């Protein structure tokens, strides 16, 4: 989710928050 | 008099499903059908403006599409809103309208966020949705038995509308309302090669039913890499979360083929793989509405208008218009004006309409019901064809000419392993 | 002629360190500045307008904030904007403004992604940025050799700003992007008790120097809890992020500061647990420009905003308001005399970014990336009093960490617990 720079109309939430990079 | 009708879309790229390209010829139809029915609008005329999704760079974006949205409302004082379909274009829109108290139609707009009654009150989705496709895991779980856990592996080009988060959110946050199992969640990136190690270490540790959501090329090479590492249908089985069908090719199926020789071990691997789209209307009117939507994009939008599992987009935001104009005609019966955001939307909820694309139910939430099929390779030839149907209002799944699904060991293999993970 | 000025903030609502009540009166305060220096703006009165970024609801909104924006826009043509403050506010507006080709300014925006200046051209950040907290936490772990993992949880709503996850998301990215070390990150809801021994579980097995980000009453109960498990300074320290320090009062003259006072038994226990604390804050400015400009802050919003000012770390942002339209105001004259319109946005904003200033703040230096360099105090508590007091600083622009007041940083063992475990993790 810390992808970060999603602030893209952000509002959008949810959880999904896993990856590795 | 007239009923004015702004539009926001992609009016010049046109790689979207909801391009203008392909979606305004499809609207043009929609309006000419209204000026045929003397049942629909008495006393009334349709009028439309255009506004650009897109930014400079040629992209739907979160900038522009609000921006023009503005545009066309102190420039024309629009009745209702057409579009956009990218969901970071259509959240701000629909939450300008919302205030507004002016109803918007889209057939695009899939995610999650936009479902939310509050926050986007009079935004009628006529089009598929991401939670809808919860539903059918839902029943697909269900209908084998799944009772436990289910790995769910998802990658989104960044530059992107990320399309494949938002079907997998819409997944997750749906199943896990219905069947509160556990379902775990993996983003990787595609072209990145550092995570199929990881990807394949995550499915044997965390997974058993597995969705991938990814381009076609790379399902291919994950269902390689899974038999090469000796993982079929014995214990694993493998989705390919596919809406629009990208892997395959519609009207006339070698998802596995590329001429590589590399066909032999993937048609094994795609003995576990089975592939979920959006179902293809297959009812007279829809076929006949492709043809005259080729015919008019072609000779009036400059554009040739492929076939393709993404004309339902188009298709139904001719009908959701449809649906719309029978609203504000039944509203007019009963003395509302056709400013009536609420009254007219309300009239369209829960509600059941005959379009091209065949039966259409908007539920009570206010988005339309989505129907799915599940393709599944053959024991006898390989190729894949549609063997599972779910009516997106019955919830049911229903067979196809018979058929069953594939399993290897009789009986679909177990969500869980012999001793646990 | 005159030099138009767009406002969007809560004009209504006081309860944001950003709000009209606050900004208002230092942006007054400001402006009166700017008629009193005959070398800042030659031929030009600055004029303003206001629109407010909150709803019906009275909560900032990313539907008003924009809406209020393009409406300023059209009705006044304006140079530049101030505000909005909320991430969410902000975010569309700046996005707004830099297809406009307008410069905006605001101390609030401390989001990660406002930092991508391709996307927020022409937006300069006066005040504090969630990123540059990653700066201070890189710094501390350098100086206190952690070069493996670190756990980070935070605590938080769906239905508001967000406050604390964008705090974490900026320390997460920043810290992972210069130190490399595997970074854990826990979400939890406050409220809901079923996260509790779901946390202690997650800081009993994910890490060893822990952050969390919470309001000051879940601190504390999380620390109380701590100490029952067995975790205390031996091997654990656990690191409030209370940047706008809501666990301390402010103005208490020359006081030892009880973060965690309560008076319900627990004051003991606590303490004790209290001492694997350290509580991380905005710094608070020295100089005496600030404190005479609260004074007049104070007086003015209470004389024409019926606002009553507070004191406390949340002041800066309203001191930052001030100081960064004094900073615009600097660089619109420089591009003047150089031959530059006002409305050359591009210009003015680049005048003022990799530059410093000396404003009501003090020290205030515009990185390249056009956001004011934060520094960052970090309490901690006496080991004879137990109060807890600032021990360290760090310089925003210098990125240095500095003893403050001839005091070390407490360790029972004399020497900081690694981020390793004593013998392994399993
Ligand atoms: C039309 O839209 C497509 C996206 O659907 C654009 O292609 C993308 O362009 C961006 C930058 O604009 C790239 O970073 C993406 O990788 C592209 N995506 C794909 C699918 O290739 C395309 O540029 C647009 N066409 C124009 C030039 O108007
Ligand atoms: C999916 O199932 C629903 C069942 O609710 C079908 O809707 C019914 O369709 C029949 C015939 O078209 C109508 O007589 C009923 O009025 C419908 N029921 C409701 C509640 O609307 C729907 O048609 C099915 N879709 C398909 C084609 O499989
Ligand atoms: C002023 O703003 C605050 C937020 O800073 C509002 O308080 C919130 O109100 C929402 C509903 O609007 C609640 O769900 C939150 O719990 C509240 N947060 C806090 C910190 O209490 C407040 O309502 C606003 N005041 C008005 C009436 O304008
Ligand atoms: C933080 O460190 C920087 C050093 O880079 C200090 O900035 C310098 O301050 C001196 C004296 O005020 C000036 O002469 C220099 O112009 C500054 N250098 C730069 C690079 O701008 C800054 O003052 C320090 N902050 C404090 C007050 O601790
Ligand atoms: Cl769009
Ligand atoms: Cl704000």
């Amino acid at each position: 989710c810390f992808g970060g720079r999603i602030d893209r109309i952000g509002a959008q939430s949810g959880l999904g928050c896993n990856s590795f990079r | 008099s007239d009923l004015t009708v702004a539009v926001v879309l992609p009016l010049t790229n046109t790689s979207y499903p909801w391009s203008w390209a392909r979606v305004g010829p499809a609207v043009e139809l929609a309006l000419a059908r209204v000026k045929a029915r003397p049942d629909l609008l008495p006393g009334w005329t349709v009028r439309m403006v255009l506004g650009s999704s897109e930014n400079a760079a040629g992209v739907c974006s979160d900038t522009a599409a609000p921006l023009a949205a503005v545009d066309l409302k102190w420039e024309h004082s629009p009745a209702v809103f057409l579009g956009p379909g990218c969901v970071y274009s259509a959240a701000p829109v629909g939450r300008f309208t919302a205030h507004w108290r002016v109803p918007l139609l889209t057939a695009g707009a899939p995610a999650l966020g936009i479902g939310v009654k509050d926050e986007y009150a009079l935004t009628t989705r006529t089009g598929p949705s991401h939670v809808k496709l919860g539903d059918f895991v839902t029943a697909l779980h269900r209908r084998l038995g799944w009772e436990h856990q289910a790995l769910v592996l998802y990658a989104d080009r960044l530059g992107d509308d990320r399309p494949c988060f938002f079907i997998v959110e819409g997944l997750y946050m749906r199943v896990r309302e219905r069947l509160n199992i556990t379902v775990n969640h993996q983003e990787f990136v595609e072209g990145d090669p550092d995570h199929y190690p990881k990807l394949l270490r995550a499915v044997r540790r965390k997974g058993r039913v597995i969705y991938i959501c990814s381009s076609p090329d790379a399902f291919r090479n994950l269902m390689l890499l899974a038999l090469n590492a000796g993982l079929t249908g014995e214990d694993y089985v493998f989705f390919h979360l596919d809406v629009f069908g990208q892997s395959l090719k519609s009207a006339q199926q070698k998802p596995w083929e590329r001429g590589d020789g590399q066909d032999r071990s993937a048609r094994q691997a795609f003995q576990a793989a089975k592939i979920i789209t959006y179902k293809e209307p297959d009812n007279p009117e829809y076929l006949e509405f492709l043809k005259q939507l080729k015919l008019l994009a072609d000779k009036k939008f400059n554009f040739t208008v492929e076939d393709g599992l993404k004309n339902i987009i188009p298709a139904s935001f001719h009908d959701g218009l449809l649906l719309y104009v029978q609203a504000v005609t039944e509203t007019l019966a009963q003395g509302g004006t056709v400013t009536d955001g609420e009254n007219i939307t309300q009239r369209m909820w829960n509600r059941s309409f005959q379009g091209v694309t065949g039966y259409l139910k908007i539920d009570r939430n206010g988005d339309r019901d989505t129907d799915f099929s599940l393709w599944d390779m053959d024991p006898e030839t390989g190729a894949f064809r549609v063997v599972l149907n779910y009516n997106g209002t019955s919830q049911e799944l229903m067979a196809v000419s018979e058929h069953k699904l594939y399993w290897p060991l009789g009986y679909p293999p177990p969500d869980v392993p012999k001793c646990g993970f």
